[PDB]
RNA sequence: UUUUUUUUUU
RNA sequence: UCAGAGAGGACGGAAACCUCUCGUAGAGCAAAAGGGCAAAAGCUUGCUUGAUCUUGACUUUCAGUACGAGUACAGACCGCGAAAGCGUGGCCUAUCGAUCCUUUUAAUCCUGAUUGUUUCAGGUAAGAGGUGUCAGAAAAGUUACCACAGGGAUAACUGGCUUGUGGCAGCCAAGCGUCCAUAGCGACGUUGCUUUUUGAUCCUUCGAUGUCGGCUCUUCCUAUCAUUGCGAAGCAGAAUUCGCC
RNA sequence: ACUGAUUUCUGCCCAGUGCUCUGAAUGUUAAAUCGUAGUAAUUCGAGUAAGCGCGGGUAAACGGCGGGAGUAACUAUGACUC
RNA sequence: ACCAUCUAGUAGCUGGUUCCUUCCGAAGUUUCCCUCAGGAUAGCUGGAUCUCAGGCAGUUAUAUUCGGUAAAGCUAAUGAUUAGAGGAACCUAUUCUCAAACUUUCAAUGGAUAUGAAGUUGCAGUUUCUUUAGUGAACUGUCAACGUGAAUGCGAGGUCCAAGUGGGCCAUUUUUGGUAAGCAGAACUGGCGCUGUGGGAUGAACCAAACGUGGAGUUAAGGUGCCUAACUUCUCGCUCAUGAGACCCCAUAAAAGGUGUUGGUUGAUAUUGACAGCAAUCAACUAGCCCUGAAAAUGGAUGGCGCUUAAGCGAGAGACCUAUACUCC
RNA sequence: GCUUACGACCAUAUCACGUUGAAUGCACGCCAUCCCGUCCGAUCUGGCAAGUUAAGCAACGUUGAGUCCAGUUAGUACUUGGAUCGGAGACGGCCUGGGAAUCCUGGAUGUUGUAAGCU
RNA sequence: GCCUCGAUAGCUCAGUUGGGAGAGCGUACGACUGAAGAUCGUAAGGUCACCAGUUCGAUCCUGGUUCGGGGCACCA
């Protein structure tokens, strides 16, 4: 059987990018981090403190805590039949903010925007939902300039 | 006799059978686990604001 | 003695090259890979001729050897040494491994059985697939049919089947015959010995007047 | 002998980052230095650069975002003929008096400057400035770069001149001028003579009693300038003055017109007409040779 | 106290 | 700023030390391997004891128990630094221990119930003494004189699958055969067949399938020793060899 | 207790394990006893028998009883030597 | 030794464990145990129900992410490894062949998160936390406005009590040990175990399809010369075998050969008359069927009989037969 | 069109050779009493302003190497799901959907924020 | 097959943590003897079995390879 120690089998996966190296660029502490907020895990190799279990590298969760350098993150972890909400006091280094949630947000934003432009302006509620892509419309093409190509299967060839 | 024999094979089902329980939603009220200090001025701003 | 090729024919298990973790792996038999007029120069053979495998098999050293031997003893009684340039391009580099049990009387007293049967090596094989190239030659074109025939005296020392062709390549060059001979004539191949290097444009010019292409 | 800097080198190479490769910028103590806890969130942290040319001393007041620092105050040496001082722009005097200027400036930006004055009588004592009322003084962390810490350094003049001023500038006397590192004492009456300048004037005297010639050659300018071994301390103190009375930045010019002075990158096709014309040239030389 | 040998014919 | 390379300098040489250039880490970081690290996490050096006191939360194994290890904070007192800051042992992933008992430290503590004082003893809290079969009994053999409950979950004999090994048959021809590869053989290679060898397995049988050999008696198969009919020879014939039905 | 008529013999080893004999032997030794401290429980120390440990004997007591090289006027072997 | 009693001694082991219908319905897996034929523990299961009346899903869409396997690369680092070329080694640019414990690059399947009322905007208070600072952070208010923001499907959630199980086995794909094994060990999923039914002559697992008790109709897989319900049905070819062949798993066959026959590819000669003898021919290949390679013991197996312009092989067409399956009663 | 201080992304920014550089500035530079640190004022530190764009630095040049982007490779390699699909097998194709990467070819050679200044 | 042990002058054997390679016999030189042998005085001598690593330096410490030697190889 396998040995369970810590960082067992995370040989790439706690590696950095090649040609990726080095000192840590400091965007990654200027960010701004609020409990609410959504943080994708990826594990930065240079810094073995505060680093999140290899169970959890590539998984969003929510922060709850904010500390000085770190923060207290819910992430669902499956276990059998149950899924649960497991507490992971993450560094900053290991952690980076989450687009879907914030695309959303923007998506929600635009929503009430127009709706309120709309109703101020007393045009009829407008249509705000996504709605999957519908199959292609009639249309016509043209053969100017375009002439259809006879196309034909080609003969065997012994290519040595 | 060996008797080692360890598998996986019908725990997925079994894990299935009764549906996977996904987390329930108020696991996001409780402050257990925040910073001492942020929960003691927390308390006593709560402590203070008036009603009415 | 050495077990029947059929316990070791097909590919099963990952490679097992000879590294830190493989010791004690005896020589391989085959050692000569380029036989014939090996130094010529590239324009001196323009035909060449593949040998290619219908298998995914392995290729004992045994029987790479053997085969070579074959085709070169045939060659240099039919065209002369210096009238050919054969290259082996398959190199025996997997090693198999053998459980050895004792074939005498009263072995079970200490036959291990199945318990820890991990093998020791035995020999080195060549992992072949489909369309793989066993032999090729690079010959000029009255030896064509010494060299079909030489492939052919060659193939029956292998497993499985195999097929001779003739390429349409500058001997053994990346180029069929005539952009070969249209870049030669411009100046854009320059005499890498056997093989031949493209000259690219890109460069300082200074080092481009050497040979304006 | 095997060549090492070659294409593979070259593909493997990772660059160091910009300002580490040019030299400037020290990352592990920025790191340090400019980062501020997750738990104030977007809070500033003021940083109080302090940096010394050959010609020059130059003193500012900034805090770091995602897409560069926020310089919100700033003070050089250069503009003290405002103040005074012509001459001796880089000496202690200078650099104190630099750091005076910039926190009087931002104090009287922000709106501070009558709250705060910090300590108006120069006595090279240490000195705090102390909470008054609600408003807390306002903060700033040194920032000496690349400069070797030294007791008595230009650097902690600007320090020193700043909390005189009164930034609060967290900070220990030890590598202040005139403190000894054998008996661990501070000299005030020391430092405070370093400030005003004496140590110039007594060069100034010293070298006269020596040699003329060279003192002429070491304050050449000096004496054009009108500054004399019995003057600079005077002439120190006057501009101490000035920096205090009036701080606010000298307004700004009109934007001249600009005209290229450097050569503009060739095109695609003139690169490629070159190229025309070299190997044309080059086939002449080989015809011809 | 210790002190073994000397090829054949002449 | 390392490993290393190049070029110079009395004794000095391939190798001592000095000097200048280049040097993406090709060195080093206690140890195994793997990650990580360049004004450092490496080397030199100054000062120090955060390897300290205290409670909770969490991660890892996981039953989401315990130990061990670790993470991020909070309170105290400190160390270094000019400062921002960093520090609860080792750059990270292993380096370890329950109940009972003994022992030590802690309170100007609690109890000994006839009242009190002092010894003595027992308690509350934190460590140590060890269980390496490491969630932790105190433990040498033999039985062919043997016994019991069971097991075909498990061996020895047959049977079953496999055929490494055993036996038998093919393909290409380098050579043997006075000359001549194929009369007859046939190396180096390579393709198959068989279960009269021995192995591998453990499917059936342990509320029993009597376990070697010989004797006796049937029948069957041929990969043909002899005989019948033939073909080929290194077939002039007693003789002998190969092959076919 | 072992061996096992008669005949002829019964070799070497007391290192090990046994058995046995001397004891001056302060080497180690229990209870009891004696002394010290303490108000007492109690603490500390001294003696302290046999045995063990030191010495001797014994194998018709249990038992045990070696290696490696060179070497002779043909070779082989090795009386002989290390 | 025997007799009585303790004694109905203990047994994680073997055997048995007695009425009918109805409904639901497993496990051979995790952790600890002097534990491996056994227990406890979680999982799977039943029952009692209770609180409510939209938030969920073994499925997709959108958005955002994680990975280092297949492929790719070594003329990019490390490790092998053939050959020369230009300046014996050395340098330069190349070159052949490789990596479970190599990699710049890198899929498909796959994992995770979010997709509104528990939301969005403001106003107006609290704090001893944080800031130079209403500066922030968080919270509070019977605050004011706005109103459901991808598809499809569907009612959802809670507590308690407890059984049996804790020997598994098989299959497509991936995969380690082994020469292999109806061998040993794993991953996903589906099955048998627990399960009948039509078909594969026969079979735990194969194909179809899951089951109250009956009827009519239609089918799935499979079949239609007789066994045997359904055509010696229709069209075109190929095959002669001195025991041909005949339908997933499946019940063995290879290298190498044939001047048997049928189609194709290539290169030549030929009417200035092509090969044989004193009007097409020649040569090398190729792949369908057939033949040789092809030896085992009771007499025997396309299931049997038999079948030869087939009742065989391949491509097809009409109709027809037949389930506990589908529709209706 | 530029210089400096502090930066963000961290080679389109690196590396090699070369040309040019107005003004500010940066830089080299002179001195070593004092603070400070060294075997050594080389580094570090302090006081200065005679001289120079020689170097650094900036802009530009190169059929430049590297890096980056795009095309090609290619609907190829690989791959989800299906078949009482072909083949003795190894394997192969078909149906249903995803879909790369080298060689090679072409192009680009830093963008930008705050503050101060030059033109 | 498994488990151990050893390998050092020409031969037989020690040797240290790792910083010396020794003891005896043999070989060479001189002396005593008429000569040899004994005896006396001198000298030189090892593949530290081979390889890789660990540390400042390894015959030694660690791992692997070659040779030799020892013990077990039992049920039925
Ligand atoms: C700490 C360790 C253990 C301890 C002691 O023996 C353990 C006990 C445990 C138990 O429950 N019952 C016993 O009889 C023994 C002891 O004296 C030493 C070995 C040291």
């Amino acid at each position: 059987t396998n040995s369970k120690g810590l960082r067992r089998g995370t040989r790439y996966m706690f590696a950095r990018d090649f040609r990726k190296h080095g000192v840590e660029h400091l965007s990654t502490y200027y960010t701004q981090y609020k409990r609410g907020d959504l943080v994708d895990i990826k594990t930065n190799g240079a810094f073995q403190k505060g680093m999140p279990f290899k169970a959890y590298h590539g998984r969003t969760g929510r922060i709850f805590n904010v500390t000085r350098g770190a923060v207290g993150i819910i992430v669902n972890k499956r276990v059998r039949g149950n899924i649960l909400p497991k507490r992971i006091n993450i560094r900053i280094e290991h952690i980076k903010p989450s687009k879907c949630r914030t695309d959303f947000l923007n998506r929600v934003k635009s929503n009430d925007e127009k709706r309120k432009a709309a109703k101020s302006a007393g045009q009829p509620v407008p249509a705000l939902k996504r709605l999957p892509v519908a199959p292609r419309g009639a249309h016509t093409v043209t053969t100017q300039n375009n002439e259809p190509e006879l196309l034909a299967p080609l003969r065997f060839e012994i290519v040595a | 006799a060996k008797s080692k024999n360890h598998t996986n094979h019908n725990q997925n089902k079994k894990a299935h059978r009764n549906g996977i329980t996904k987390p329930k939603k108020h696991i996001f009220l409780s402050m257990k686990g925040v910073d001492a200090k942020f929960i003691k001025n927390l308390r006593f701003s709560r402590k203070n604001n008036k009603r009415q | 003695g050495r077990r029947p090729a059929r316990c070791y024919r097909y590919i099963k298990n990952k490679p097992y090259p000879k590294s830190r973790f493989c010791r004690g792996v005896p020589d391989a038999k085959i050692r000569i890979f380029d036989l014939g007029n090996k130094r010529a120069n590239v324009d001196t053979f323009p035909a060449c001729v593949h040998m290619m495998s219908n298998e995914r098999e392995h290729l004992s050293s045994e029987a790479l050897e053997a085969a070579r031997i074959c085709a070169n003893k045939y060659m240099v009684k039919n065209c002369g040494k210096d009238g050919f340039h054969l290259r082996v391009r398959k190199h025996p580099f997997h090693v198999t491994r053998i459980n050895k049990m004792l074939s005498c009387a009263g072995a079970d007293r200490l036959q291990t059985g199945m318990r820890g049967a991990y093998g020791k090596p035995q020999g080195l094989v060549a992992r072949v697939d489909i369309g793989d190239i066993l032999f090729s030659m690079r010959i000029k074109e009255g030896n064509v049919k010494h060299a079909i025939e030489a492939f052919r005296r060659a193939k029956f020392k292998f497993p499985g089947r195999q097929i001779i062709v003739s390429s349409r390549k500058w001997g053994f060059t990346k180029w069929d015959r005539e952009d070969y001979e249209r870049m030669r004539a411009e100046g854009r191949l320059r005499s890498d010995g056997v093989g031949v290097q493209l000259q690219r444009e890109h460069g300082p010019l200074t080092k481009w007047i050497e040979n304006p292409i | 002998v095997k060549v090492i800097k070659n294409k593979a080198y070259f593909k493997r190479y990772q660059v160091k980052l910009r300002r580490r490769r040019e030299g400037k910028t020290d990352y592990y103590a920025r790191k340090r230095l400019t980062v501020q806890d997750k738990n104030k969130y977007n809070t500033p942290k003021y940083r109080l650069i302090v940096r010394i040319t050959n010609k020059d001393v130059v003193a500012q007041l900034a805090y770091s975002k995602i897409e560069g620092d926020v310089v919100v105050a700033s003070a050089y040496s250069h503009e003290l003929p405002r103040y005074g001082l012509k001459v001796g722009l880089t000496n202690y005097a200078a650099a104190y008096a630099t750091g005076l200027l910039l926190a009087r400036r931002h104090l009287k930006t922000i709106g501070l400057d009558s709250t705060y004055k910090g300590h108006e009588e120069l006595t090279g004592e240490d000195y705090n400035v102390e909470e008054e009322g609600d408003r807390a003084p306002f903060k700033a962390v040194l920032d000496i770069g690349l400069a070797r810490t030294t007791t008595g350094s230009k650097i902690f003049a600007v320090m020193k001149g700043v909390a005189d001023g009164g930034i609060n500038v967290p900070h220990s006397e030890s590598r202040f001028f005139g403190f000894d590192q054998e008996s661990k004492e501070y000299n005030a009456e020391a430092h405070r003579d370093r400030i005003l300048g004496k140590h110039v004037a007594d060069y100034m005297t010293y070298l006269k009693e020596e040699d003329e010639d060279r003192y002429k050659r070491q304050f050449s300018k000096f004496l054009a300038a009108g500054l004399n071994a019995d003057n600079l301390v005077a002439t120190y103190q006057k501009v101490h003055s000035a920096i205090r009375a009036d701080a606010s930045p000298a307004a700004k010019k009109a934007a001249k017109p600009s005209k290229r002075h450097t050569a503009k990158r060739l095109t695609y096709d003139e690169r490629k007409q070159r190229v025309a014309d070299k190997k044309a040239l080059l086939l002449q030389l080989k015809e011809q040779q």
